[PDB]
């Protein structure tokens, strides 16, 4: 699924009261069950990045944002290996947790899918 | 997706392979189990009488077909190497994923020697328990049945393949159509090769995903059951069972997982804007 | 709704045709002639290129000094230009200075020279110019394009011509090509801009009524063309671009798909990585090359001639080791053309065309060189109207049926200039002229 | 021999019934 | 240049089992396909072996 | 006057468009007379192909109606 | 051309009996405003790109539906952005203008991978003639800054996003922006341009950091592809004589395959060299430059010689036809520039922006042959002569030897 799907999704739900308010609680537990935060991850590093598009979107990030990407991969990856969690600074911070690619990602596949459907226009 | 495919493809093989194998002894479980895998082509309507006739070399499981199984059960498992190796000239393109499903190109170590001593672990814990079942139990994972040579005449009462097809026979003993039973006990495997499209997930694999995990594990747990429900006899309460764990079996694919992977793809921005 | 174009005859047959604009100040008068390359043999081949040169070599009257001293005064400027299947000699001024002009223009085309002295002084001018269009890359690739294409016949020959022949190009064979070929029923004298019709009519009565008529008059734009699939390679290591054209045989100015072959031209459209705009064109070949770097740029091109044409596309790329995939795209975009075009992509050129039929004409020059270019090749000018009603009948079917018989499954002409290494063999570019899939 | 754009003779070769 | 990646075959060998780059976090999970490899060699070398004396 | 150009996108999945399938549609007809020729073609020994399909076409039919004297058939 | 206003906008339009009309947006934001170098050009380059209403690709996709083209430069003076297109689909092209001036999005990814990439490709084009490369150069040597900045980005110096988003915080304003229309009615334009251009910022007129100061010397880049040399002769009290000046002297031919009548032309025989004097008017500065371009070193030093010759012999004696044949080359030239759509946008941009009114062809001075030996006579005894070598410029020549 694609990035756009999810976050535009996710704002039909934060706009509607009702829904907000039984979803947004259960998300917020489901992120700390998730446990990434414990492995020093933001939630963005999480997505796959194995595709065109979102190759395309880490390639715009700013130089200090990738390189601390790469860092907080690092890290994760010796923590997994060694069966440890993060401790202290490590873990991350819910006020941490910015979604720093989201925007890039959103950028990306704006133009992908409106290629998509201006490959696909009838002049009238 | 093209590693995971070819392996779908491995894992049919293997079945076939061990199968194939299973008929060469020839005993009363190897002549029966020739008699049903050779009559899953009937299913296939028209045609399907003489192809059945056509694969015995007979009008039944005789010689012909033993010799015929012993051809390609040699062959089979060559066949079976050369898709294993392609399946990771596949994957040779992307690299092994890891547990967490993150990119791995910040941080590689070679084949060897890491992974090498990692792997004689398990190399010696597999002859462990090879050794435990060869030298101590050898007969534990067999069917008695199999002692008894081949008689056509009779099937045994207690018809109960090997423990690795269970699954699949209970599928086929559930639906009660000749053609359905043969299409579900298949598609049970070649369903998987939809996971690709039916995961939605924005995130690669289980680690990180609470829901998608306990999903997983009823899952498993319930090819489990279907394996338990393939061994038990065909007596109520276990045929109405044995139904309910094969519409979860597909329902998995079809309905939980897309829907349980899309939730998560929801509770995960929301959850951590 | 531009200004009408007004024509005129003379007795002799000289056309004259105009199309003022009373907005500018300038005025392109010129003539057109429906005389070329083409109209060579092989012994005479570059006579029409040694000629231009030498119209500027001075007259009866006035000598080459003079001439530069007439044409300074005018203020404007003289250009002319050979080609294979038409020359012309225009004369760029100002309003009140196109009588002179005209004069200049009626002068070195009627009463050249053609001294002795400056034949053989040309003679190694143009002699020159065989080893200095080494640089035009796009001109070699044509000019071996169309060598091809057209092996061994008129349309073949350069300009130029062979070394051979300026070497032994007379004044008595430049009069004699003079005289067979500017004749009066094959020239048109346009005037765009700052022109009155009528002022331009009494000038050409002044200057060009004593031109020779031929002897059997046909039309403007009267003609036997047998294309030739084939390849040159000139492989050049050392340069860093290839340059490759791919061709089929077109279609002539007077053919029927004439529109059809310009539609399908624009479906697969030109690209320039240097231009902003080009990564984000509709075509569907630009979207691969650009998004593969494949190319530096591609140009679909339509060359028509009286009675043949060449229908392809010139690529140049610097992406050396995947000049197969470039060439593969590009073919492969082609057979679309045959087998998946659909009112999405002939009504999307279609608009494109409209515009563009009518954008290129937007200065005096261009008005002047659509007008001269019409009126020797299709014997009319073509109004904006017609060529709106000739575009709105091609429809997604006749471009299919058009690409079917003249692309699908065709020989090609195929000229790879510089570091084509990864350029395969004959075969397996024009393999891809067809889909086995279809 | 020297001009490139001289193709040699295919003249042996070249079917007239080609297109 | 090491042999290993300078003759063709080596370099086969080599891209496989021994320059490969891995993840580094693999778990014990990842130890299967090379179970599988033992098993499948166990089998072929078992298997030709009972096929010499079986009818 | 023009204010805006005059435009919709057709409906689209996976890049194929219905104006584009449709015009692949006799294609797939034609590869489905060359699959179904073919793998006719490939069973026509088989005695089933011969005794349900090829012997009831008209004419041609006799071709495949061959019956084996009771003397010469040890079966 | 009537000159009108919509909404604080200056607005000029001429309508034709033409299908093609030509919009531009002429901005006060050419190379001599830059704030830092190159970013006018940059800015140039980042003209349709994403807006907030409408993507670079939907833009794109959209225009060639009308089969509009677009057309972008920068000069030292102005930033043009022309669009031409049937005259039907004006409405489409002033909203598109109005949107790039209100709500580029300026991104740092389309600068990085579609605006910096380009406008290197631009630059590389236009440095493969080093007759550009020289003249360029002379301007340089001649300004310093302002005029003297380049007008093209190059990577030596890089423009950052903050660095175009701050210039183009003060070009894309109400005070900075001309549209100019070519075959486009007057009357319909006003009221598109009124609506469309009444909730861009009015902002502030740029100005050129620093007054321009003349000062001369030498520029030597050394090239491997071709050679070139101008002698570049500033300006201080810009004048119209010196249009006269440059197209008397000349130097390309009236007629093809021939040498030229013009003293300067007259300089290049016996060698594969051309010549064009040119004069740049900037308002309060000019140039005055001989550009000499050529294969050889050799040659185009022996030509330099006999340039410079020349515009002291025109200082000593012009004659009346001399002086008439300045005149009629002079008026077609600015007939021509007036014709053609890039020039003609700047022309009245000119006029528009700043208050210089246009010289209509029909009414350029006639130059008597005294007018113009005293032009010339002023430019051979310029204190500040600058001389531009591109190429092997150890085999070119130097200020002092000229
Ligand atoms: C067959 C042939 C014999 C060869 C042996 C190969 C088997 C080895 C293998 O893959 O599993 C060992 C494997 C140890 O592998 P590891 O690389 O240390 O961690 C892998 C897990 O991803 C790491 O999982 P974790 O870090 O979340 O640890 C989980 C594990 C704790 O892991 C342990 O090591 C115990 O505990 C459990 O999940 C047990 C559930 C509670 C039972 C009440 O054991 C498990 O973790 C099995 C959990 C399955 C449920
Ligand atoms: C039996 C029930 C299975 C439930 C598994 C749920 C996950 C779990 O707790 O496992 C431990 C571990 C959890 O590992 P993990 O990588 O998710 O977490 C490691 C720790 N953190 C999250 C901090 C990074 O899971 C595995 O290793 C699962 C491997 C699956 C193997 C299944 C074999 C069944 C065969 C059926 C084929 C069809
Ligand atoms: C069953 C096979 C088990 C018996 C072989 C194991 C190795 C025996 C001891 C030798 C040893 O440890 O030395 C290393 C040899 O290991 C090696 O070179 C190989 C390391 C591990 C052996 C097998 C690798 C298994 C990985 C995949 C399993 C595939 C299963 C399919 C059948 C060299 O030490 P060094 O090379 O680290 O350097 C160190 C300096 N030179
Ligand atoms: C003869 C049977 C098989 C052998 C010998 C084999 C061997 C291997 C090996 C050595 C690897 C790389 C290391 C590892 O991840 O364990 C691997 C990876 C993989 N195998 Fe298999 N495999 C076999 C069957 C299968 C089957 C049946 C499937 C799928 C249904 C499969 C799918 C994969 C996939 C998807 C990977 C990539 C997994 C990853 O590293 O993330 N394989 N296999
Ligand atoms: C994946 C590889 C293989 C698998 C999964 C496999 C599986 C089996 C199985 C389940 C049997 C029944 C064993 C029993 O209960 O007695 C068997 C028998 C046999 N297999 Fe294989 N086999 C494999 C490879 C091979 C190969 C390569 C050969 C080479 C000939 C072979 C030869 C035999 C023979 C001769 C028998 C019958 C004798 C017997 O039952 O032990 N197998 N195989
Ligand atoms: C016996 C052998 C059988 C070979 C069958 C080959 C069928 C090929 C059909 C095919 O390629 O269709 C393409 C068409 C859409 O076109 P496009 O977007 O690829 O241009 O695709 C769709 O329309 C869907
Ligand atoms: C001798 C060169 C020939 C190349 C093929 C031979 C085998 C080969 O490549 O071995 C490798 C050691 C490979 N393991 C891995 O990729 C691997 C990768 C990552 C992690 C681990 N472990 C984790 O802790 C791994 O174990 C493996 O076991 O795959 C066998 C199946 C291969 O056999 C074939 O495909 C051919 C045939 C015998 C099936
Ligand atoms: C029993 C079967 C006989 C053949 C089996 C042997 C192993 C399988 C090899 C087939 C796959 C080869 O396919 C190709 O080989 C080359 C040559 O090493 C390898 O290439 C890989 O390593 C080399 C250098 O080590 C790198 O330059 C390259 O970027 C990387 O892809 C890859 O593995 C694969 O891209
Ligand atoms: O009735 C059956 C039976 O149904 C299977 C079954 C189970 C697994 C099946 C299977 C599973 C998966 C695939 Cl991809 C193909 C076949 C094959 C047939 C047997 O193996 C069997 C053996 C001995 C006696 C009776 C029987």
């Amino acid at each position: 699924a694609s990035i756009t799907s999810v976050v535009k999704t996710s704002e039909l739900i934060l706009k509607s009261p009702l829904l907000s308010k039984i979803v947004v609680p259960l998300a917020k537990t489901y992120v700390k069950f998730s446990g990434y935060r414990q492995l020093g991850f933001k939630m963005n590093d999480l997505i796959i990045e194995e595709t065109p598009n979102m190759q395309l979107a880490l390639r715009r990030l700013p130089p200090t944002e990738s390189y601390d990407r790469v860092y907080r991969l690092i890290r994760a990856t010796q923590f997994s290996l060694s069966h440890k969690l993060a401790t202290g600074n490590d873990i991350t911070k819910p006020e941490e947790d910015d979604h720093y690619l989201i925007p890039y990602i959103l950028d990306v596949e704006a133009e992908a899918f409106e290629k998509d459907a201006l490959d696909n226009l009838e002049v009238v | 997706v093209l590693p995971w495919s070819i392996g779908v493809i491995i894992f049919l093989l293997l079945i076939i392979t061990a199968f194939m194998g299973y008929v060469l002894v020839f005993g009363q479980m190897s002549l029966w189990g020739a008699t049903v895998i050779c009559n899953l082509v009937s299913a296939i309507p028209w045609l399907g009488e003489d192809i059945v006739h056509f694969l015995w070399g007979g009008f039944s499981v005789g010689n012909p077909t033993l010799q015929r199984f012993f051809a390609l059960h040699y062959l089979m498992p060559f066949v079976l190497a050369v898709f294993a190796l392609l399946h990771l000239i596949a994957l040779h393109t992307a690299g092994s994923s890891n547990p967490l499903g993150i990119t791995s190109n910040v941080d590689k170590l070679s084949m060897h020697p890491y992974y090498s001593f990692k792997d004689l672990i398990t190399v010696f814990a597999f002859l462990l328990m090879f050794t435990l079942f060869v030298f101590f139990s050898p007969d534990k994972l067999g069917h008695p049945d199999n002692y008894i040579p081949a008689n056509p005449m009779v099937t045994p009462a207690s018809i109960v393949p090997e423990w690795y097809l269970l699954p699949f026979y209970a599928i086929l003993r559930a639906i009660p159509d000749k053609l359905g039973g043969v299409i579900a006990m298949v598609a049970a495997i070649l369903i998987l090769l939809i996971l690709p499209i039916v995961d939605r997930s924005i995130i690669r694999g289980n680690a990180f995903k609470p829901i998608s995990k306990l999903l997983f594990g009823f899952f498993i747990c319930n090819f489990l059951l279907l394996g338990v429900l393939g061994q038990v006899h065909i007596e109520p309460p276990f045929i109405v069972l044995g139904q309910i764990c094969t519409i979860f079996y597909f329902s998995y694919f079809l309905i939980l997982l897309p829907m349980v992977s899309t939730i998560e793809n929801i509770f995960f921005y929301i959850g951590s804007l | 709704v531009s200004p009408k174009t007004r024509t005129s005859n003379l007795k002799n047959g000289l056309t004259i045709a105009s199309e003022s604009n009373p907005l500018v100040q300038t005025a392109t008068v010129g003539v057109w002639i429906d005389a070329g390359s083409r109209n060579e043999n092989a012994y005479n081949n570059g006579t029409a290129h040694f000629f231009e040169h030498l119209a500027f070599k001075g007259t009866d009257k006035r000598s080459q000094h003079q001439l530069e001293l007439d044409i300074e005064n005018m203020g404007g400027h003289l250009n002319a230009y050979t080609s294979r299947e038409s020359t012309v000699y225009y004369a760029k001024s100002f309003k009140d200075d196109v009588p002179k002009s005209v004069e200049i223009l009626a002068d070195i085309l009627q009463h050249s020279k053609l001294a002795e002295s400056a034949i053989d002084r040309e003679r190694e001018v143009i002699t020159r110019e065989l080893e200095e269009v080494n640089k035009q890359y796009e001109e070699v690739v044509f000019d071996h394009l169309h060598a091809t294409a057209f092996m061994n016949q008129p349309l073949g020959r350069t300009i130029l011509g062979p070394r051979e022949n300026i070497q032994t190009i007379t004044n008595t064979e430049l009069r004699k090509f003079i005289t067979e070929n500017y004749t009066a029923d094959r020239m048109v004298l346009v005037g765009a801009g700052a022109v009155d019709h009528d002022a331009l009519v009494e000038l050409a009565e002044k200057y060009f009524s004593h031109l020779p008529s031929s002897q059997s008059p046909v039309p403007l734009g009267t003609p036997i063309p047998n294309f030739v699939g084939s390849e040159v390679r000139l492989r050049d290591d050392t340069m860093p671009v290839a340059h490759i054209a791919i061709a089929v045989e077109g279609v002539s100015w007077t053919s029927e798909d004439y529109y059809t072959a310009l539609v399908a031209q624009a479906i697969i459209g030109n690209y320039d990585r240097a231009v902003g705009t080009s990564r984000h064109q509709g075509s569907r070949l630009s979207n691969i090359v650009s998004e593969n770097n494949l190319a530096n740029s591609f140009q679909s091109f339509s060359t028509s001639y009286s009675d043949t044409g060449l229908w392809g596309i010139y690529l140049t790329s610097e992406n050396t080791t995947q000049i197969d995939d470039l060439v593969h795209f590009t073919l492969k975009e082609w057979n679309r053309l045959s087998t998946s075009v659909s009112n999405l992509q002939v009504e999307r050129a279609k608009s494109q065309l409209k515009a563009g039929l009518l954008l290129s004409l937007d200065g005096t020059t261009y008005v002047a060189e659509d007008i001269g270019r019409q009126l020797t090749t299709l014997g009319r000018r073509v109004t904006p109207a017609e060529v709106e009603a000739k575009l709105e009948a091609v429809t997604e079917h006749d471009v299919r049926a058009w690409a079917q018989k003249t692309l699908y499954d065709k020989d090609i002409a195929l000229v790879g200039l510089g570091p084509i290494e990864g350029l395969y063999d004959y075969n397996r570019i024009r393999n891809d002229m067809s889909m086995m899939r279809w | 021999g020297k001009s490139t754009y001289k193709i040699p003779d295919f003249t042996p070769y070249l079917k007239k019934d080609r297109n | 240049m090491a042999l290993r990646k300078k003759n063709s075959l080596l370099n086969m060998a080599n891209s496989y089992v021994l320059d490969s780059p891995q993840p580094s976090n693999l778990n014990y999970f990842w130890n299967f396909g090379s179970l599988l490899a033992l098993c499948l060699v166990i089998q072929l070398a078992t298997g030709i072996t009972l096929a010499m004396h079986y009818t | 006057y023009v204010k805006k150009p005059s435009y919709k996108i057709v409906p689209h999945f996976l890049g194929f468009n219905i104006p584009t399938v449709s015009k692949w549609i006799p294609i797939f007809g034609i590869w489905g007379a060359a699959a179904g020729i073919g793998a006719l073609f490939l069973i026509e020994g088989v005695p089933r192909t011969r005794q349900d399909i090829l012997s009831k076409i008209p004419i041609i039919g006799e071709h495949w109606i061959r019956e084996i004297p009771a003397s010469d058939n040890p079966f | 051309f009537s000159t009108a206003e919509a909404a604080g906008v200056k607005v000029a339009a001429q309508d034709g009996q033409s299908p093609i009309s030509d919009l531009s947006v002429v901005l006060r934001g050419g190379s001599r405003y830059a704030t830092v170098p190159g970013v006018s050009h940059i800015l140039e380059k980042f003209a349709f790109q994403n807006t907030v209403p409408k993507s670079a690709l939907r833009f794109v996709r959209e225009l060639e539906l009308f089969g509009g083209k677009l057309y972008t430069h920068t000069t030292r003076e102005h930033i043009v952005l022309r669009t031409q297109f049937l005259k039907q689909d004006l409405p489409y092209f002033v909203d598109a203008f109005a949107n790039v001036l209100k709500e580029t999005k300026f991104q740092q990814f389309e600068l990085t991978e579609r605006v910096a990439p380009v406008a290197e490709l631009d630059l590389l084009k236009r440095e493969s003639d080093p007759a550009f490369t020289a003249l360029e150069a002379a301007h340089e040597v001649a300004f310093r800054t302002g005029l003297g900045n380049s007008v093209y980005a190059q990577g030596y110096s890089p423009v950052t996003l903050e660095d175009v988003k701050e210039f183009a915080r003060q070009v894309y304003a109400k005070q900075n922006v001309a549209v100019v229309g070519n075959n486009v009615v007057p009357a319909d334009l006003q009221q598109l341009v009124g609506t469309a251009f009444a909730d861009l910022q009015e902002g502030s007129k740029v100005t050129q950091a620093g007054t321009t100061t003349l000062h001369g010397g030498e520029a030597r880049v050394r090239t491997s592809t071709g050679n070139a040399l101008t002698i570049a002769l500033p300006i201080a009290e810009p004048k119209p004589v010196y249009h006269a000046l440059a197209s008397f002297l000349g130097g390309p031919a009236s007629m093809p395959w021939s040498v030229g009548a013009s003293p300067l032309a007259q300089a290049t025989v016996g060698t594969h060299t051309s010549v064009k004097a040119t004069y740049h008017n900037y308002g309060d500065a000019g140039l005055f430059a001989i550009t000499i371009k050529g294969d050889s070193p050799a040659e185009i030093s022996q030509v330099a010689h006999k340039a410079v010759q020349a515009l002291k012999d025109t200082g000593a004696e012009v004659t009346e036809e001399q002086a008439a044949r300045a005149y009629a080359k002079s008026k077609f030239a600015a007939a021509e520039a007036f014709e053609n759509p890039d020039s003609s946008a700047s022309v009245i941009g000119m006029e528009l922006l700043s208050g210089v009114s246009r010289i209509a062809p029909e009414n350029v001075q006639k130059f008597t042959p005294a007018e113009l030996s005293e032009a010339a006579a002023q430019l051979s005894a310029s204190a500040k002569p600058v001389v531009a070598a591109v190429g092997q410029v150890h085999a070119l020549p130097f200020a002092d030897e000229l």
